[PDB]
RNA sequence: AAACAUCUCAGUAUCGGGAGGAACAGAAAACGCAAUGUGAUGUCGUUAGUAACCGCGAGUGAACGCGAUACAGCCCAAACC
RNA sequence: ACUCGUACGGUCACUGAAUCCUGCCCAGUGCAGGUAUCUGAACACCUCGUACAAGAGGACGAAGGACCUGUCAACGGCGGG
RNA sequence: GCUUUACUGCAGGCUGUCGCUGAGGACUCUCACUCCGGGAGGAGGACACCGAUAGCCGGGCA
């Protein structure tokens, strides 16, 4: 079976959903953790410095 | 080659010819307190220690003459250029 | 390279764990205040998934219902006893001291009360040899002579299910079904059949280990494979 | 005349001698069964505490903290590293155990602030220190002319910024002259070179 | 560093914890133009690519002082109660 | 983790149903065991040195090695004359 | 990427030493410490564990 097109057919699972905390569709409903704001893992909001050029 | 154990020659101290006695420079021993010894202790750490980690050098197929010329009267020695010699044996 | 299979094991992932949730009971000797009065009756004989051997269900006088490591010869209705004064018949448990020398025993405790550690697999048995006020010498199925606290409790008889090893699996399928009831990754791929990156024996244009197969005890995990600290190898001599 | 305190001090100069020696042998046994952070009604070293700022007053807390001995508990590298950085065993943290203690203690008492801390011995693997903490919200401390300074907002979480006792000492700020070129007025401002 | 291991990139990138409107530092167990001298601390200019480091390679790199800015000096512990 | 497990176990490897079989070699390499003697670090100990110290030397000597043995269904070998 | 008796190092294993650590070149004990026991108590015991260091092995890894 091709890992391409023919393997695209089984993708009827729901994972990342609208996050109750930040409103982005990144709340992983299996993990109960948001990939965007960290809701469900961190009380503090997710944020890293590599999200921007070092000097900015 | 052969070399007389004693023979006349210029003494830079006396400033005049006199009988000198020839001896092979015996290697002095180290204190292990010179600057270089401290740097080795100081600078060596976790991982490669740089220069102090190097691989030992080689040897020339023959070494130069390493002698001391001891003046029979004033007792003060002096050094001279050496010269390649597979072996050096003194006579008497 | 990558961790070898021995190193994946350590991680205790699903593939390597034993189906605990499917196991029945942690066969251990009962705890008796003292007196030995404790007795019970054999209510049933069930199969132990963790040991591929029979296990006896017992109802004790004080209402306690527990499974027990059943020695050969135990049946329903039988009465088993546990304590210092327990009778000396198969199926009963009592300190090595109260046990007569020359009698086969199983499920021996290493230290009194631990609930039994030695001789519990199919048809095996220990052999109580010497007594004493201080030491109880027992020969474990491996043939070793084990000096033990005469207080350590043990069960009389030989473990049930003897002879299991006498019949060949015959076919992969049968190993398969057994292996699934254990904490083991199966089947086994030969190191020499792998790539260099995957096992010290992997690589080469043909299959053969790289270096000799006996490895030092000091070898680090990742390298410790093949013949471990072997004292000799082969059959000759 | 010598203060009664001066005796407590004298005894602790050599914690492995005489009476206190047998006291430690006794205590530690109970200590090793105690938690990481245990509040205690009274300082084991009265002279010490009082000397540090302690007072048998409302809003002043003391707690004993257990920290493991030894170098840094470090994980080996999982990627490329030059020899110099392939280190594991001999690496030690730049924060002394006493300071770790201060922090652990402080976290256990979120509303309180660290005043100072002192050692109280150590066995083969532990190290115990007692930390003096203060409730910057309890009047009596707000009204104490000798501690009310710790109630100031500028002091929120002193330990975590190293404004402590051992904090400043650990930051190499002891000397005012030679040696403190890279220490004062702050490690970070000196580009982290001490 | 015309490879590369100490060294360099750099205590940089990035990561963990935390304060404020500014932080941190701060009233000498200092300096050491060695003095009949200076006198808390930051910072700015300079001292200086000086001293010091370093396969003494490549590279790395202060301080006292001086001129300025702004200035500010105090509280416990203990002795005795 | 293996393990609600205990040598009729389980881990680590080689070979790859059955049938007839599986010879010779422990020198090298590996692993293991032993070891009079030899070698073998640091702490403590002794000597020299320094009103201390650096440092030099001595005594003692672990694992290891030398040395000896075992072992090839251990890596492998099984020629020239 | 991979290999090894390439160079340099790093984990890991073994071993000596120090601290925890106590009483009377071999030895007894118990009090720390460890394990077994529900508890009483039993085994072990100043060793082991752990922390520090030293020598050896060390493509498992960089
Ligand atoms: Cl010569
Ligand atoms: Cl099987
Ligand atoms: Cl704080
Ligand atoms: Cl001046
Ligand atoms: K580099
Ligand atoms: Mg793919
Ligand atoms: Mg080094
Ligand atoms: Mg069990
Ligand atoms: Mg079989
Ligand atoms: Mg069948
Ligand atoms: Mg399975
Ligand atoms: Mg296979
Ligand atoms: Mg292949
Ligand atoms: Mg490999
Ligand atoms: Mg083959
Ligand atoms: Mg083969
Ligand atoms: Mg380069
Ligand atoms: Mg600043
Ligand atoms: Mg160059
Ligand atoms: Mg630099
Ligand atoms: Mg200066
Ligand atoms: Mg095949
Ligand atoms: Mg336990
Ligand atoms: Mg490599
Ligand atoms: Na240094
Ligand atoms: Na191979
Ligand atoms: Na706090
Ligand atoms: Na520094
Ligand atoms: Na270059
Ligand atoms: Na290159
Ligand atoms: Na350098
Ligand atoms: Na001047
Ligand atoms: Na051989
Ligand atoms: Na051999
Ligand atoms: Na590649």
């Amino acid at each position: 079976t091709g890992a391409g097109t023919p393997s695209q057919g089984k993708k009827n699972t729901t994972t990342h959903t609208k996050c109750r905390r930040c409103g982005e569709k990144s709340y992983h409903t299996k993990k109960k953790v948001c990939s965007s704001c960290g809701f469900g893992k961190s009380a503090k909001r997710r944020d890293y410095e590599w999200q921007s050029k070092a000097g900015e | 080659m052969q070399m007389p154990r004693r023979f006349n020659t210029y003494c830079p101290h006396c400033n005049e010819h006199q009988e000198h006695e020839v001896e092979k420079v015996r290697s002095g021993r180290q204190t292990g307190m010179k600057w270089i010894d401290r740097q080795r202790e100081r600078n060596s750490g976790i991982g490669n220690d740089g220069k102090f980690s190097k691989v030992p050098g080689g040897d020339k197929p023959t070494k130069k003459t390493d002698l001391k010329y001891r003046c029979g009267e004033c007792g003060k020695a002096h050094l001279r250029e050496g010269w390649r010699a597979g072996r050096l044996e003194f006579q008497e | 390279g990558r961790r070898i299979q021995g190193q994946r094991r350590g991680r205790g992932t699903s593939t390597f764990r034993a189906p605990s949730h499917r196991y029945k009971a942690d066969l251990e000797h009962r705890k008796v205040e003292d007196g030995d009065v404790i007795a019970g009756t054999v209510v049933d004989i069930e199969h132990d998934p963790a040991r591929s051997a029979p296990v006896a269900a017992v109802e004790f006088e004080d209402g306690d219902r527990r499974l027990i490591l059943a020695p050969e010869g135990v049946g329903v209705g039988d009465e088993l006893q546990v304590g210092v004064d327990a009778e000396i018949a198969p199926g009963n448990t009592l300190p090595l001291a109260e046990i007569p020398e020359g009698v086969p025993v199983c499920n021996v405790e290493s230290s009194p009360g631990d609930g039994g550690k030695f001789a519990r697999a199919s048809g095996v048995n220990a052999q109580l040899l010497t007594h004493d006020r201080n030491v109880a010498v027992v020969k474990l199925p491996s043939g070793e002579m084990k000096r033990l606290d005469p207080q350590c409790r043990a069960t009389i008889g030989v473990v049930g299910g003897g002879g299991r090893t006498d019949k060949p699996f015959v076919k992969a399928g049968n190993k398969h079904h057994k292996m699934k009831a254990r904490g083991t990754k199966w089947p086994n791929v030969r190191g020499v059949a792998m790539n260099a990156v995957d096992h010290p024996f992997g690589g080469g244009g043909r299959q053969h280990p790289g270096k000799p197969k006996s490895i030092s005890r000091n070898a680090p995990p990742g390298r410790k494979v093949g013949d471990i600290a072997s004292k000799r190898t082969g059959r000759g001599g | 005349a010598r203060s009664a305190y001066s005796y407590i001090r004298e005894a602790w100069k050599r914690p492995k001698e005489g009476q206190i020696a047998e006291l430690m042998w006794h205590r530690m046994q109970e200590w090793r069964n105690e938690p990481a952070v245990v509040r205690i009604e009274r300082p084991t070293r009265l002279d010490r505490a009082r000397s540090l700022g302690y007072k048998a007053k409302q809003g002043i807390i003391v707690v004993r903290v257990a920290i493991r001995k030894g170098s840094s508990r470090r994980t080996r590298f999982n990627k490329g590293r030059r020899s110099k950085r392939m280190m594991v065993n001999r690496i030690t943290r730049k924060k002394n155990i006493q300071r770790i203690a201060e922090e652990r203690a402080n976290r256990k008492f979120p509303n309180l602030r660290v005043l100072n801390s002192y050692s109280v011995g150590e066995d083969g693997r532990h190290k115990w220190h007692e930390v003096i903490l203060i409730d910057p919200d309890h009047p009596a401390i707000k009204s104490d002319d000798q501690l009310s300074w710790i109630s100031r907002t500028r002091h929120r979480l002193r330990t975590f910024r190293g404004l402590t006792s051992a904090g400043r000492r650990c930051r190499g700020l002891r000397g005012q002259g030679k040696g403190s070129e890279k220490v004062r007025p702050s490690l970070r401002v000196n580009g982290a070179k001490a």
